[PDB]
C-alpha cells in the first residue's frame, strides 16, 4: 500500500504537463525514498528523469516498493481536472491494479476521486552515472525557453558554446543565421535573475531544437534552469522542484564524424 | 553531421 | 409592428452565444408578454426554451403577435458586431420580412443598423408541462461548467446522483473512472456561492456530456445554475437572466432497458 | 555601408507585422533621407508604401544608396526574436550581400546578432502622385479595425460614404445588410479620440474587406488612422509612425461599368 | 444502454 | 461590378 498527500497540487499538474508531450508511457518507481521516473522518448534521442523525494510530500507512506505503468496522456487528463490549489492524494493498493487520485478543492465542498487504470510496461531504462561536467550554466528558465523558441524560427539545430565569460546560442537555416550571447551576470542581485557559469574546459555542442522546446515545458516548475555540458556527452537540462526534487532532461548531441 | 542516441553513451539497465 | 429597446445589449449577445452552436434555426414568438423561443437540436436529444419578458426591456411594444424564423448563425454574426455596452433596439414591420437591429455605441458617435433576412420555418415544438421535480440542485454555474468540461476528459456520459446531503457526478472511459462529490453547502454565506439541494426522492440519471458542454455556454448569463431531475424525465438545466427571464435546456437521459 | 540604431525596437516589429501577411518580398530603398519601401500585393489590388525618416532613428548613416531585397516572412521571423524594449541596430556592408540586425536586450546581459540573407528582386513599383483628396476622414485606428472586422461578418465588400456630417460603412451578404454611421465628433476633447472629416465633395466607393483587414494590422503603430478618398481613385489608409514616418495602404476600388 | 429523445417524453405541439 | 487594379490608376515606374 502506497499513499502520499501533497498540499501544493499544482506541482503535480506542472510535472505531467512537462512530461505528457515528450513520452506517452512511463513506469513510476515508488519506494520509501519517494517517487522516481525514467524514460527515453520514442526516438531515444532524449531522456527524462524525475525525482520527488518523500520528504517533500505532506504525508508519505510506502510499505512495499511499487512499479506503476502509467499512460501519461491519461494521467495528464486526470490532473487537468484538478485545481491549482487542490490538495492531491495518491493511493495504491498492495496489488496495485489501478492508481487513485483524490483532489480536495479549496471550495471545501468538492472532493474528487479518480481511478486510473495501470498497465504492465517493459521500458528501456539507462544507467546515468553521477559525474562532473566541464561546463555548467545557470540561468533564468524563462530566458532559456524564449531563446529556444526564438532560435526555432531560424533553424532546426542550436549550437551551445559555454565559455568562461558567457554562453552563446547559434542557429542557422535557409534564411540566414543568428547568435544570442548571454554574458555572465556582472551585478548579481537576485540569484534567480542571474547567468552564472562554472567552467573547467569550454564546451561546444549541437542539439535538436524540437527536443529542447519539449524540455522547456518544465519552465513553470522552476525560476532557474541549469545546463550541464561535457564533450561528446549528452547535455543535462535541470529544473529543481523546490524542496522536493528535480526534473532532468538529457539530450544526445549531434556529432560530426 | 549525425544525431546520436542516448544509448550511444549509456548502457540500458 | 414590434419594437423593443434593451439598454444592456450584452445580454442579447450572450443569449445568442448560448444558442448558436446548439441549434441553427429557430422561430421567435413575439407577443405582448415578451419573447419566447423553443427548439430541439437536430438530433432531438435536447431542447432549448428561452423567455425574455416584456417587463425586462427598457421599452417594449407589440401590436400583433409575430413569428420570426431566424438563422441563429446569422443573428450571432450580427450581434458580435455589437459592443457589450451598446443599447440594442429590435424592430419589425407588421408584415415582418426582415428584422432590424440598431446598436447605439457608448462612444455616442456610432449607430449601427442591421437588417437580417427572415424566413418561414416549420419547427417541431413540444409541450413542456409545468411539474415538480424529485430533486433540484442549485449551484454556481462556473463550477458546473468546469465539472462538465473536466469529466468530458474521462468519458462521454455523466451519471448525476442527487441525494439528500449532496450531488455526485460520475464518468467512465477507457482510461478509468472519476467521481466528483459536491456536498450541500454547510456555511451558506453568499447564496450565489452555495450548493443547495431540495429533494423529495433521490434521483440518478445518465446524460451525454457533449450536450451539457453546449448548455454551459449560457454560463455568462447567470452566476448560478439549477438542475431539475425526476426519474425517467429529461433533466432541466436553468439559467435565470436576471429581472427579465430565463434559458432552460432539456436533456433526454440514457436509460437502461 | 549603412547603419541605423533605433532605441524603440518595437516599432520595427510592428512594421513587419503590418507587412508580412500582405506582401512576401519587398525592396528596401536606403538613402540619406531614410528608409523607403513600396510594393503591390500579389494580386495588384493594393499597394504598401513605408517611409522611415533618418531623423527618426537614434543614429543614422548611409554612405551610398542601397536597395535590399528582403523576404518579409524571414525578416518578421527574425524580429519576433527581438523584445519590445530592445535597442535594434541594422547594418549592411557596401556590397550588402546580407543585412545584420543587432538586438540589445533590456536585461543588459543579452545581445543578439542575426544575419538575414538578401536577394536581388525585380519589383513592379508605381508612380504615386501627391494630390488633394475630395474627402478625408481621421478617426481612431481601433474603431476602424473593429468596423472592418465586424462588417467582414456581413459581406465581402464595404461601401464607404464620406459626407459633410459623417461617414457611413455599408456591407451586404446572403444574410442581409448593415450600416455603421460615424458622425463627426461633436465634443472634440482628445484629438486621438475624434472623428473629423475634411470634405470638398462627398465621396462614395466600394472596397474589398479582405485587403482592409490586412491593412488594419498596422493598428499598433498609430492611435489614429486617416482615410483619403476621391472619385475613382484608389483609397489611401494612412498610419503615422510618430516622429519618424508613415505607412500608407492604397486600395483600388470596385467600380460599376 | 440507450439514448432517449425528447419526443419519448413530450408530445409535439 | 468590377475590382480594379492599382495599375488602372498609376503607371509602373
Amino acid at each position: 500500500m502506497f499513499e502520499a498527500r501533497l498540499v501544493q497540487g499544482s506541482i503535480l499538474k506542472k510535472v505531467l504537463e512537462a512530461l505528457k508531450d515528450l513520452i506517452n508511457e512511463a513506469c513510476w518507481d515508488i519506494s520509501s525514498s519517494g517517487v522516481n521516473l525514467q524514460s527515453m522518448d520514442s526516438s531515444h534521442v532524449s531522456l527524462v528523469q524525475l525525482t520527488l523525494r518523500s520528504e517533500g510530500f505532506d504525508t508519505y507512506r510506502c510499505d512495499r516498493n511499487l512499479a506503476m505503468g502509467v499512460n501519461l496522456t491519461s494521467m495528464s487528463k486526470i490532473l487537468k481536472c484538478a485545481g491549482n490549489e487542490d490538495i492531491i492524494t495518491l493511493r495504491a493498493e498492495d496489488n496495485a491494479d489501478t492508481l487513485a487520485l483524490v483532489f480536495e478543492a479549496p471550495n471545501q465542498e468538492k472532493v474528487s476521486d479518480y481511478e486510473m487504470k495501470l498497465m504492465d510496461l517493459d521500458v528501456e531504462q539507462l544507467g546515468i552515472p553521477e559525474q562532473e561536467y566541464s561546463c555548467v550554466v545557470k540561468m533564468p528558465s524563462g530566458e532559456f525557453a524564449r531563446i529556444c523558441r526564438d532560435l526555432s524560427h531560424i533553424g532546426d539545430a542550436v549550437v551551445i558554446s559555454c565559455a568562461k565569460d558567457g554562453v552563446k546560442f547559434s542557429a542557422s537555416g535557409e534564411l540566414g543565421n543568428g547568435n544570442i550571447k548571454l554574458s555572465q551576470t556582472s551585478n548579481v542581485d537576485k540569484e534567480e535573475e542571474a547567468v552564472t557559469i562554472e567552467m573547467n574546459e569550454p564546451v561546444q555542442l549541437t542539439f535538436a531544437l524540437r527536443y529542447l522546446n519539449f524540455f522547456t515545458k518544465a519552465t513553470p516548475l522552476s525560476s532557474t534552469v541549469t545546463l550541464s555540458m561535457s564533450a561528446d556527452v549528452p547535455l543535462v537540462v535541470e529544473y529543481k522542484i523546490a524542496d522536493m526534487g528535480h526534473l532532468k532532461y538529457y539530450l544526445a548531441p549531434k556529432i560530426e564524424d | 553531421r549525425r544525431q546520436t542516441s542516448m544509448t550511444d553513451y549509456y548502457h540500458s539497465k
